[PDB]
DNA sequence: CCTTGGCGGTTAAAACGCGGGGGACAGCGCGTACGTGCGTTTAAGCGGTGCTAGAGCTGTCTACGACCAATTGAGCGGCCTCGGCACCGGGATTCTGAT
DNA sequence: ATCAGAATCCCGGTGCCGAGGCCGCTCAATTGGTCGTAGACAGCTCTAGCACCGCTTAAACGCACGTACGCGCTGTCCCCCGCGTTTTAACCGCCAAGG
């Protein structure tokens, strides 16, 4: 049968907020990371163990802007996320003028 | 074979003090060593600027006691401070 | 491209950031972000590694990278 | 499919003999040179008859 | 070694080597480096304190660095120490807004 | 004893027009003097500690330079 | 030219610039480029902000900048602002940031 | 105890030649320049203790510049500088 | 007959799909907190004035620190063991919704 | 409430592997001895921080009073959850052109 909506996703958070484990997989983001310094210098190899560095701050960065993000939409008298919560959090933090 | 440097005999010594029945990962080893390192810059940066703003070449204990009550929160580092001063009695009362 | 991002990827991201529910422009805003943060990380690591006049983008350069934007990140030898 | 291809030409800056890979996209005109040693990189058009000697040749005159 | 004649655990001579290499004065006194080694031994024997705490909790012997995580985000003065601070494994706090939580 | 108190509604409302914000809520002044309590804390206790190392019973506009530098909310303007 | 400052073209003390270099507790030793390289970049950016700096205070006919002039300056400009993100100016101020929704329509 | 006043009248001469300014300006810009100075020469002293090198050239301090400042200003001070170089070189 | 360049495989997170249901958004209507004025009261600000800790500043002597040969054993690179967790099936339990 | 049944927890189990013991080195801590000036300290001087008050006045406080955004409610309409259905990002073995 059917399942009421918003139950499972608040089950697997608290199955989620348990095992450290990276949760995006290592050849596409090691695809995304060489097409993009190759932009800023040809040719150039990567330390397995720096691209798994990468994975972690980048990984960890966006879990807690959105950490943010969600509690600027809790504020905001809803529960969805929208754009502009994520624009308002960064105009916070300052990173685009 | 050039011979890299750990904290990790030290650290281990202290936990196997305060916890005999304890184990660890070697991963973990390395992020305490990397926060001594951390903590360490941190001091020592603020002791370059106590030296620069105090227009002297000197380093003694008390830049460094007023080095980690400028850096730690209040009670953490009153207790810190106890642990050093101690220390610096237990040491130079003898040689 | 860019586009290598899935979107139960950024949906995970939620979930450990603990947020239920979720909007559609969302991923698209979310993969640009990421791109600028990363634009700047990279950009100033390759610059570490120019220093070095070595062909291998060091994990130390990362980590020391990370601590110039004030990201400073333990674990990998710092 | 593009073509990966390991050459025995030296590279005109770091002198390293067979250390030149020649990357060949024909589905879009555009064939690369990589050396596998000081990391430089030289892009070229191709048609659908070139070869790695092709690009490589460019690349002697594009220097000179 | 002087650390055992300061009746210590962290080696004197090496933080005195590490500070004449650091550019960090022109002179370098006597005890200076004993207090600031003590300094490390007091925080570290909190830290892996609680550490040891956060095992005590799940029942593990083996320190997992998402301990050492949790202790960081528990006490109060050290989360606001290392505020800028992330840990790889590192993870974040258990949490949930209950006025996410259904009715 | 009670300057929190001696800051005025009519300040709070100069800072909220420079700031920019319209229309100003009742339940909002002692919120603010609370946090602004707080900066000056942690502010004047680093000044002083700079001063305590300084062996001299006056703290300098260099003292607090130096102090709000070392937060990261670094000014200008008084050089230092 | 018997100043290394004549020797550079240049408006800074370098001399000075080694001096700093050398009381600063930097490096055991400075090399003899650094110092000529490090002044010239430090004349560069003076010239490039206080080409802002004049346009900004031209902006309202007064030939004295005022720090207002220079917050205004760092502010219209984008490199500069992201340089001086965490930086505050004695006499600032901001920028006027009236919204859209504030106007009287 | 020297500021950098003059310094500052050739270069406002050199640019706007018809501009005054106030003591504070002028304060604001010192401060301005001591921070800026700071930055890159501690910046540079991590490039000597993250690289082993004992001493400093002029490479370091571009590379430097390269990791503060961001790119058209990067670019165009990386130009004056080698500028400088090649004329200060050259006699 | 033997050794290459292509030409096709099982599997597991990944993209459609519908339907709907519960959550986002416009309206509705009030209403009660809050702008605005006006008069009334107040404290701040400014200008002198004594005015003194005490910082700001200057000789000086020392001891602690900079620095140099022995020495040496602790700290470090390599080897080797076992019980600590990683997962797996059992089984039990607890959410969750339709009832 | 209330039962059926998904979802998760949690208990032996075994396996395997790296944490930790361990052990033989050698290079920096040590130990001891020798110059030296930086600074701990004594002391001189004049500034400026402090306190106080009288006079001026503009700035705050209280209230009178309407009023209009904040908010609770409502209906509504739509478009993400989710569960189902393929389906395509990754690698494994005989062909039929070469040599
Ligand atoms: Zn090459």
């Amino acid at each position: 049968h059917r399942y009421r909506p918003g139950t499972v996703a608040l089950r697997e958070i608290r199955r989620y907020q348990k095992s450290t484990e990276l949760l995006i997989r290592k050849l596409p983001f090691q695809r995304l990371v060489r097409e993009i310094a190759q932009d800023f210098k040809t040719d150039l190899r990567f330390q397995s163990a720096a691209i798994g560095a990468l994975q972690e701050a980048s990984e960890a960065y966006l879990v807690g802007l959105f950490e943010d993000t969600n509690l600027c939409a809790i504020h905001a008298k809803r529960v969805t996320i929208m754009p502009k919560d994520i624009q308002l959090a960064r105009r916070i933090r300052g990173e685009r003028a | 074979r050039s011979r890299k440097e750990s904290y990790s005999i030290y650290v281990y010594k202290v936990l196997k003090q305060v916890h005999p029945d304890t184990g660890i990962s070697s991963k973990a080893m390395g992020i305490m060593n990397s926060f001594v390192n951390d903590i360490f810059e941190r001091i020592a940066g603020e002791a370059s600027r106590l030296a620069h703003y105090n227009k002297r070449s000197t380093i003694t204990s008390r830049e460094i006691q007023t080095a980690v009550r400028l850096l730690l929160p209040g009670e953490l580092a009153k207790h810190a401070v106890s642990e050093g001063t101690k220390a610096v009695t237990k040491y130079t009362s003898a040689k | 491209n860019i586009q290598g991002i899935t979107k139960p990827a950024i949906r995970r991201l939620a979930r450990r950031g603990g947020v239920k529910r979720i909007s559609g422009l969302i991923y698209e805003e979310t993969r640009g972000v990421l791109k600028v943060f990363l634009e700047n990380v990279i950009r100033d690591a390759v610059t570490y590694t120019e220093h070095a006049k070595r062909k291998t983008v060091t994990a130390m350069d990362v980590v020391y990278a990370l601590k110039r934007q004030g990201r400073t990140l333990y674990g990998f030898g710092g | 499919i593009k073509q990966k291809l390991e050459t025995q030409f030296t590279c005109l800056f770091c002198n390293h003999d067979n250390s030149v890979v020649c990357t060949l996209d024909k589905k879009n005109s555009i064939g690369l040179l990589e050396c596998k040693k000081c990391n430089l990189s030289f892009q070229a058009p191709i048609n659908s008859l070139s070869q790695p000697i092709d690009i490589y040749s460019d690349w002697i005159d594009a220097c000179e | 070694t002087r650390s055992s004649r300061a009746g210590l655990q962290f080696p004197v001579g090496r933080v005195h080597r590490l500070l004449r290499k650091g550019n960090y004065s022109e002179r370098v006194g006597a005890g200076a480096p004993v207090y600031l080694a003590a300094v490390l031994e007091y925080l570290t024997a909190e830290i892996l304190e609680l550490a040891g705490n956060a095992a005590r909790d799940n029942k593990k012997t083996r320190i997992i660095p998402r301990h050492l995580q949790l202790a960081i985000r528990n006490d109060e003065e050290l989360n606001k120490l290392l505020g800028r601070v992330t840990i790889a494994q590192g993870g974040v706090l258990p949490n949930i807004q209950a006025v996410l939580l259904p009715k």
